[PDB]
Formats: C-alpha cells, sequence, structure tokens
C-alpha cells in the first residue's frame, strides 16, 4: 500500500517572465514531507525544495512550494531560458519513498 | 514529545499537562492539583514506564547509594 | 510495546531499543543525532544496541530515544529518561 | 565542491548481471546516506533502496529488494548497485543521490550522480 504521488499536469508551456505552479497529489496524507527536484535536458537533477517549502541551498527566491494533506504546489516566478525542464514531486514521509511523474515545462 | 522529568532537592516527578497514566515500575505519589506524579527520592532508583495523553517516557535513575 | 534495556555494568552503559526487529535503528540524545561516525569513539551503535563506554553521568544523563530507518525522530513517541551514575562497587 | 560520479553506461544481455558504481567526492561519504534511484522511459522515477555506508545496512523498496544488492567500499568512498538477473525492463537509467544520515533529512536527495545508462537487449 504504498502512497502514490501524482502531478496531474503531464507538460506545460509558459512564456519568458511568467509565473507558473505545478501541482502534486498524494494518495494519502504526507504530512509536508513534500520535496521538489528540477532535471534539465542533459539528465542532471538538483533539489530544489524539501519539507514542502525550505528552499535548498543555492535555489533562487523565484522558487516557492506551498501545500497540506494530499495538495502540494511549486510555485516558479519570472521564468528564464535556465528554467526549462521536468519538474518532480516526492514523498518522504512513508518508505518506500516515492516519486510523481514530473511535469516538463517548455519556455 | 518527551515527557518532562523533574529532578527537584532530591526527589524526582513526571509532569504531564493532563493526567499521568502508570505503565510499569515505581507507582509514585499522584500530586494532583500541579499535575505531576512523585516517584521519589532519587536515592531508592526509581525505575518505570509513564504515559502522558500522546508521549510515553521510561525513566531510569541508578544513584548508587545517594 | 517493549521498554528499553538498560544494562549498567561496570563504566559501560548499554541500551537496547525496544522493537523494530529486522530494521536499522537510530538514536538521538537529547535531541542531537547520535550513533553515527562522529568523534566520540566510546558511543557506538550496533544492531538495537547502543554503547556508551566510560559513561559520563554529568554529559549522558538525559533523554534517549531509537527508531526505525524510515521514520523521523519528531515521531518518537517513546522515550527513556537515564539518570545514572557508574560508580565502583554501585550495588 | 559536493559530487557523486558515477560510472559509464553498460549493455548487457538478459540474465545477466552488472554492478555500477557511484563515487563520492568533496564531503565524508560515512556521514550521509546513500540511495539508488531508477529512471525508465526517460520520466518515471522509482527509489530502490539506501545503504548506510558507515554500517553497511541496506534497506529495500520491497519492488527491488530481488533485483538490487547495495554494498558500500568505505576505503575508497564508493557505493556500489549490482542489477541481477537482468530483463529489458531492467533498461533505464540509475542515479545514487544522497541524502541525511540521519531520520530528521535521510527522505529527501540533496546531491545526485549523473546518472548511468544500462540497456539489457540480446
Amino acid at each position: 500500500m504504498d502512497i502514490q504521488m501524482t502531478q496531474t499536469t503531464s507538460s506545460l508551456s509558459a512564456s519568458l517572465g511568467d509565473r507558473v505552479t505545478i501541482s502534486c497529489r498524494a494518495s494519502q496524507d504526507i504530512r509536508n514531507y513534500l520535496n521538489w527536484y528540477q532535471q534539465k535536458p542533459d539528465g542532471t537533477v538538483k533539489l530544489l525544495i524539501y519539507y514542502t517549502s525550505r528552499l535548498h541551498s543555492g535555489v533562487p527566491s523565484k522558487f516557492s512550494g506551498s501545500g497540506s494533506g494530499t495538495d502540494y504546489s511549486l510555485t516558479i516566478s519570472n521564468l528564464e531560458q535556465e528554467d526549462i525542464a521536468t519538474y518532480f514531486c516526492q514523498q518522504g514521509n512513508t518508505l518506500p519513498w516515492t516519486f510523481a511523474g514530473g511535469t516538463k515545462l517548455e519556455i | 514529545m518527551k515527557i518532562p522529568i523533574e529532578e527537584l532537592e532530591d526527589r524526582v516527578f513526571v509532569n504531564c499537562n493532563t493526567s499521568i497514566t502508570w505503565v510499569e515500575g515505581t507507582v509514585g505519589t499522584l500530586l494532583s492539583d500541579i499535575t505531576r506524579l512523585d516517584l521519589g527520592k532519587r536515592i531508592l532508583d526509581p525505575r518505570g514506564i509513564y504515559r502522558c495523553n500522546e508521549s510515553t517516557v521510561q525513566v531510569h535513575y541508578r544513584m548508587c547509594q545517594s | 510495546q517493549t521498554p528499553y534495556k538498560v544494562s549498567i555494568s561496570g563504566t559501560t552503559v548499554i541500551l537496547t531499543c525496544p522493537q523494530y526487529p529486522g530494521s536499522e535503528i537510530l538514536w538521538q540524545h537529547n535531541d542531537k543525532n547520535i550513533g553515527g561516525d562522529e568523534d566520540d569513539k566510546n558511543i557506538g551503535s550496533d544492531e538495537d544496541h547502543l554503547s556508551l563506554k566510560e559513561f559520563s553521568e554529568l554529559e549522558q544523563s538525559g533523554y534517549y530515544v531509537c527508531y526505525p530507518r524510515g521514520s523521523k525522530p519528531e515521531d518518537a513517541n517513546f522515550y527513556l529518561y537515564l539518570r545514572a551514575r557508574v560508580c565502583e562497587n554501585c550495588m | 565542491e559536493v559530487q557523486l560520479q558515477q560510472s559509464g553506461p553498460e549493455l548487457v544481455k538478459p540474465g545477466a548481471s552488472m554492478k555500477i558504481s557511484c563515487k563520492a567526492s568533496g564531503y565524508s561519504f560515512t556521514g550521509y546516506t546513500m540511495n539508488w534511484v531508477k529512471q525508465s522511459h526517460g520520466k518515471n522515477l522509482e527509489w530502490m533502496g539506501l545503504i548506510n555506508p558507515y554500517k553497511g545496512v541496506s534497506t529495500y523498496n520491497q519492488k527491488f529488494k530481488d533485483k538490487a544488492t547495495l554494498t558500500v567500499d568505505k576505503s575508497s568512498s564508493t557505493a556500489y548497485m549490482e542489477l541481477l538477473s537482468l530483463t529489458s525492463e531492467d533498461s533505464a537509467v540509475y542515479y545514487c543521490a544522497r541524502s541525511g544520515y540521519y531520520g530528521d533529512s535521510d527522505w529527501y536527495f540533496d546531491v545526485w550522480g549523473q546518472g548511468t545508462t544500462l540497456t539489457v537487449f540480446s
């Protein structure tokens, strides 16, 4: 009975300078142990936010996270070329740790 | 959280916000008004398990006679 | 739930976590992580045991808590409050 | 700087086994947990398991316990994952990723290797 994570929007197109929000849903309450990762076209992955809203060292303020219970979201402001990537959420509440399918952002 | 254990003067007390459930070990004396369970003199090595309503604490004193 | 096993013998204190058999066990002492590869080599964690060699009453008394890998210290609800002296012929 | 450097791509036939590696630099290997993550179809991510480098004790996702064997070499700061009884369904990119040593931070991955592509075919 592992926790299923879902990101209903598989792909999103936006414009430079815009602000977008990516939704993430858990099948059970994950008590804010929700993290966000950014994967670049070359396959490199970086941590962005952990525990729903804490920014990881080196991550710019344009990234913010929110959510509670089963509903979470990542908000990315002032979009730039460097932000073109796939964003993934992951729950860290119960083993086995699980990830959603990601949202590919094109700008 | 963890249940606070008070060591005042030479006595040991379990301090709960509400009632104090005895689970096993030293029974102690309930001080209902200040919601604390007096486990007695520390030199008597109080040892037991108590629960505040949830958290549980196991107290283990080994003072070697005073 | 089973109680923590508290073994005080000579100058060594050995604590044994109650449950979680088959799981890696982690520990905290007064809200500080211990049992890993830290500077103090007199503190050892093996299986469900935490060994405190040349135990110091002043620095090592306090709250101890164990939890299985996969769990969070913040969620632990069963603590050990240890106040012990390792005097010769303690009896 | 802090980095996880993984071994190169591997091509293997079904039924074979393959051990891939992950070299840590810039930080104390034994002061953090090492995790392995599988990405198939260039999207779907799955946590496979973790290993405590200091103690050499592993904890697996039941889905991959039969498929993987985790180990570490403390002397060289290298983590290994051996993949067993390979099938084409095991073709994917595998990542090693660091997390905290203790439960206060072992559940989010702060440093990721570049990934190792494994392709199983005949």
